[PDB]
Order: C-alpha cells, then sequence, then structure tokens
C-alpha cells in the first residue's frame, strides 16, 4: 500500500548548491578582506598581510 | 646663559638650526595627528613618511633617536 508517504520520505531537497554558495561567498569574503587590507593599508605604505 | 660662560656666535646659530628644526618637529607630530582627528584619514602615515628624515638628522647629529644630550653646559655636546 502507501501508508503514510511513498516517495515524500525525505528525498525531495538537495543541499548542495546552498553549501556552494556559502562557500563562494565565504571565499569571496576572503577576496575582499585581502583587497581592503592590501590595496587601503598599501596606497604609500607597505605590502598588506604579509 | 646665568652665569655668563660665553656661548659663541657660532654655536649660537647651531643651537638656532636645532631649535628652528624642533618648530617642524612640533609642526608634524601636531598636525599629522590633527590630521588625524579632523577628519583626515589618509595622510596619517603621509607626515610619517615626511618626517623620517628628522630621524636621520637627530639621530647622526648628538643622540639615538631623539638626539639626546646634544646641550653640555660650555656649549653643546
Amino acid at each position: 500500500s502507501k501508508l503514510e508517504l511513498l516517495k515524500e520520505v525525505y528525498g525531495l531537497i538537495s543541499i548542495l548548491p546552498i553549501l556552494t554558495l556559502l562557500l563562494g561567498i565565504t571565499i569571496e569574503v576572503l577576496v575582499i578582506v585581502w583587497l581592503e587590507r592590501e590595496i587601503s593599508a598599501s596606497i604609500q605604505q607597505r605590502i598588506g598581510p604579509e | 646663559f646665568l652665569e655668563n660662560i660665553q656661548i659663541p656666535q657660532r654655536a649660537s646659530y647651531i643651537r638656532v638650526i636645532m631649535l628652528e628644526l624642533s618648530r617642524i618637529a612640533s609642526h608634524l607630530l601636531w598636525l599629522g595627528p590633527f590630521m588625524a582627528d579632523l577628519g583626515a584619514q589618509t595622510p596619517f602615515f603621509y607626515i610619517f613618511r615626511e618626517r623620517e628624515l628628522i630621524y636621520d638628522l637627530f639621530e647622526a647629529a648628538t643622540g639615538m633617536r631623539m638626539m639626546h644630550n646634544y646641550f653640555r653646559i660650555g656649549g653643546v655636546a
């Protein structure tokens, strides 16, 4: 039979692309903080976070 | 200057060079930080880059970094 739900237990959602977006936004946060700490404090200054 | 140990005018001119360079030593170490207080966010390191040469001067003149001990009693160091 079909007592409660056959194909509707948990297999309708995938959490791969959301985690890919998470990884991408974290990497971009790293990129932008690198941009800041390497351009703002290096216009007429020494190099950034070496 | 009290007991009149006669200071030559040449050494006096040397001391004048000293004093009129300390005028700069004060102008920078106010305006730079004054720029960093008023709202001038960038020129903080700029005035230090300008001041770097006074460091070499004070070092090579009499003392370590602040030119310490450039005034003895009978004249200068």
